[PDB]
C-alpha cells in the first residue's frame, strides 16, 4: 500500500536533504563538541514538552543544513536550534508548543523577536524544504519486518539511532537510511540474536555487509554510551515508556 | 521580497489564514493566483498551515495537482505564487445544477482526481480537506488538486494526527468514530462522497452536526458491525446505543450510475479503511476504460 513507493521516494530525498559531511571544519567558531551539547539538550526539551521522537530528528537535520550553508557564532548556535525545534515541531507536533515556550527554554538567553526572525532565517536558508527523511522514519518501516513485533528491539532501536544524532562525526557521513539499518540489526541481535532479516535485503538493497562500517560504528557507540559526555538519551531510554532498554548490555562481539 | 511585477486584476476569496487574489505578471503577462499569508511577526511567526502546505506543494509536481510557481519572502507577509486556474469544482456545479455534468466529464475528471491522489499518497501526503471547493478547473478539461493548507506528510506506519480534519461532509466514518489512527482512506473516502456528488448533483452526507453526519452515513451504507467492520466496536467514539439502519440499494442512492460506476464508488465508500480501495488500485478500475478528456 504504497509502503514501496514511499520508500522508493524517501531513499530518493535523503540524499537531496543530506548536511554537508564535513561542514563543521568549515565553521571557525563551532564544534562537533558544542553541536553534540546542542543536540543533548534538544533531546531534553523533547522530553519536556512531550514531543515525538520524529520533531527531534527533523530539528536536527534542519541544524546540520543551516550550519552547512551558514556560518554561525557559538554565542548563537542556541537561537539557531531552538528555532529548528520550533519549525520542526510546527511540521510534526499536531499540539506545538508556542513560541513563548521556546523562549522560555532558553533561560532567557534569547527574546521573543530573535527567535522569531530566527525561524524566518531558517526557512529561507532551507528554502522551505522541511520535509526532511529522517532516521525515525526508516525505523518505522523496517519495523514492519518482524514477527510479531518486540518491544525492547524497537525502542532499543530508536535508542542507538537517537544516539547517533549527537555525534556529526561519524554519523554524518552515514545516510538516515543505513543509520537505520545498522540500528534495526544492532537492536535486534542484542535482544534476539536475530540479524539483519532478507526480507529487508530485499527492501532497503542493504546487507550485513554494506552496513558493515555504520554498524561498526554504531557497536562502539553503544559500547561507549555510558562515558560520553552527552547523557540525554540514556536517562530518558531508562524509563519504562522505552523498557528501560538503555540499562541493557551491549553485546561483546557482532561475528 | 517585491510585489511590483504583479498587478492585481480582482479577488477570488480568503480562508482565514491567507487572501487570494487573480493578478497578473506585467513582464511576462502570466496569469496568477496570490495567496497573501500574514505573519505573526510579534506573536507566532509563520503559520505551521503555510509551513506544510509550502514544504509540501513544492515536491508534488504533477499535471493534477496545482502548481506552486513561487514564494516572495517580506518580512511581514508571505506571498504565494500559483498557476491560474479558471473556476472551482463547487462553482462549477453550480453553473450545471440545471443540465448536470456529462459522465463523460465526471469520469474524466474523477479519474484525473485519483491521478493527482495517487500522486500525493506515493509520496506520503495527505490532503485530509479534499471537496469540490478545493478542486481546481481549467478550459481545456484538467483537474487539479488544490488547498494544501491542511496536508501532512505521513509516517509508516502512522501515528495518531489532527483529529480536527476535512470538511465535515466528506470526512471518513473513522475520524467521526475517534479513530486513534487515520491514513491515505480518509482521502479515498472525500473522493467517493465526491464522485457521487458530481453525478447526484448534491453532497452525499450534508451532515449538520458530527452525530448527525455519522448517522446520515448509518442510514445510507447501513450501520457497521463488526463484520463488516472488524474493530469498529472498539472505536473510542463507538456506542453501543447506535440505530442499526440497513443498507440502501446502491442502484437508488446513485441512479445515473451504471453498474461499474457504483462497483467503484463502493469500493470508495467501503467502511473499513483497510479494505476501503486505493487511489492507485482505483486507477485500473473497469469504469475508466473508455475514459476521455472532454471539455467543459
Ligand atoms: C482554497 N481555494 C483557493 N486557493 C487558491 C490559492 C486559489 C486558486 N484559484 C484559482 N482560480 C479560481 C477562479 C475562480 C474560483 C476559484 O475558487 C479559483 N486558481 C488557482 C488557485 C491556487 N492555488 S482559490
Amino acid at each position: 500500500d504504497y509502503h514501496e513507493d514511499i520508500h522508493t521516494y524517501l531513499r530518493e530525498m535523503e540524499v537531496k536533504c543530506k548536511p554537508k559531511v564535513g561542514y563543521m571544519k568549515k565553521q571557525p567558531d563551532i564544534t562537533n563538541s558544542m553541536r553534540a551539547i546542542l543536540v543533548d539538550w534538544l533531546v531534553e526539551v523533547g522530553e519536556e514538552y512531550k514531543l515525538q521522537n520524529e520533531t527531534l530528528h527533523l530539528a536536527v537535520n534542519y541544524i546540520d543544513r543551516f550550519l552547512s550553508s551558514m556560518s554561525v557564532l557559538r554565542g548563537k548556535l542556541q537561537l539557531v536550534g531552538t528555532a529548528a525545534m520550533l519549525l520542526a515541531s510546527k511540521f510534526e507536533e499536531i499540539y506545538p508548543p508556542e513560541v513563548a515556550e521556546f523562549v522560555y527554554i532558553t533561560d532567557d538567553t534569547y527574546t521573543k523577536k530573535q527567535v522569531l526572525r530566527m525561524e524566518h532565517l531558517v526557512l529561507k536558508v532551507l528554502t522551505f524544504d522541511l520535509a526532511a527523511p529522517t532516521v525515525n522514519q526508516f525505523l518505522t518501516q523496517y519495523f514492519l519486518h518482524q514477527q510479531p513485533a518486540n518491544c525492547k528491539v524497537e525502542s532499543l532501536a530508536m535508542f542507538l539511532g537517537e544516539l547517533s544524532l549527537i555525534d556529526a562525526d561519524p554519523y554524518l557521513k552515514y545516510l538516515p537510511s543505513v543509520i537505520a539499518a545498522a540500528a534495526f540489526h544492532l537492536a535486534l541481535y542484542t535482544v534476539t540474536g536475530q540479524s539483519w532479516p532478507e526480507s529487508l535485503i530485499r527492501k532497503t538493497g542493504y546487507t550485513l555487509e554494506s552496513l558493515k562500517p555504520c554498524l561498526l560504528d554504531l557497536h562502539q557507540t553503544y559500547l561507549k554510551a555510558p562515558q560520553h559526555a552527552q547523557q540525554s538519551i540514556r536517562e530518558k531510554y531508562k524509563n519504562s515508556k522505552y523498557h528501560g532498554v538503555s540499562l541493557l548490555n551491549p553485546p561483546e562481539t557482532l561475528n | 521580497g517585491s510585489m511590483e511585477n504583479f498587478q492585481k486584476v480582482e479577488k477570488i476569496g480568503e480562508g482565514t489564514y491567507g487572501v487570494v487574489y487573480k493578478a497578473r505578471n506585467k513582464l511576462t503577462g502570466e496569469v496568477v493566483a496570490l495567496k497573501k499569508i500574514r505573519l505573526d511577526t510579534e506573536t507566532e511567526g509563520v503559520p505551521s498551515t503555510a509551513i506544510r502546505e509550502i514544504s509540501l506543494l513544492k515536491e508534488l509536481n504533477h499535471p493534477n495537482i496545482v502548481k506552486l510557481l513561487d514564494v516572495i519572502h517580506t518580512e511581514n507577509k508571505l506571498y504565494l505564487v500559483f498557476e491560474f486556474l479558471h473556476q472551482d469544482l463547487k462553482k462549477f456545479m453550480d453553473a450545471s445544477a440545471l443540465t448536470g455534468i456529462p459522465l463523460p466529464l465526471i469520469k474524466s475528471y474523477l479519474f484525473q482526481l485519483l491521478q493527482g491522489l495517487a500522486f500525493c499518497h506515493s509520496h506520503r501526503v495527505l490532503h485530509r480537506d479534499l471537496k469540490p471547493q478545493n478542486l481546481l478547473i481549467n478550459t481545456e478539461g484538467a483537474i487539479k488538486l488544490a488547498d494544501f493548507g491542511l496536508a501532512r506528510a505521513f509516517g509508516v506506519p502512522v501515528r495518531t494526527y489532527t483529529h480536527e480534519v476535512v470538511t465535515l461532509w466528506y470526512r471518513a466514518p473513522e475520524i467521526l468514530l475517534g479513530c486513534k489512527y487515520y491514513s491515505t482512506a480518509v482521502d479515498i473516502w472525500s473522493l467517493g462522497c465526491i464522485f457521487a456528488e458530481m453525478v447526484t448533483r448534491r453532497a452525499l452526507f450534508p451532515g449538520d452536526s458530527e452525530i448527525d453526519q455519522l448517522f446520515r452515513i448509518f442510514r445510507t451504507l447501513g450501520t457497521p458491525d463488526e463484520v463488516v467492520w472488524p474493530g469498529v466496536t472498539s472505536m473510542p467514539d463507538y456506542k453501543p446505543s447506535f440505530p442499526k439502519w440497513a443498507r440502501q440499494d446502491f442502484s437508488k442512492v446513485v441512479p445515473p450510475l451504471d453498474e461499474d460506476g457504483r462497483s467503484l464508488l463502493s469500493q470508495m465508500l467501503h467502511y473499513d479503511p483497510n479494505k476501503r480501495i486505493s487511489a492507485k488500485a482505483a486507477l485500473a478500475h473497469p469504469f475508466f476504460q473508455d475514459v476521455t478528456k472532454p471539455v467543459p
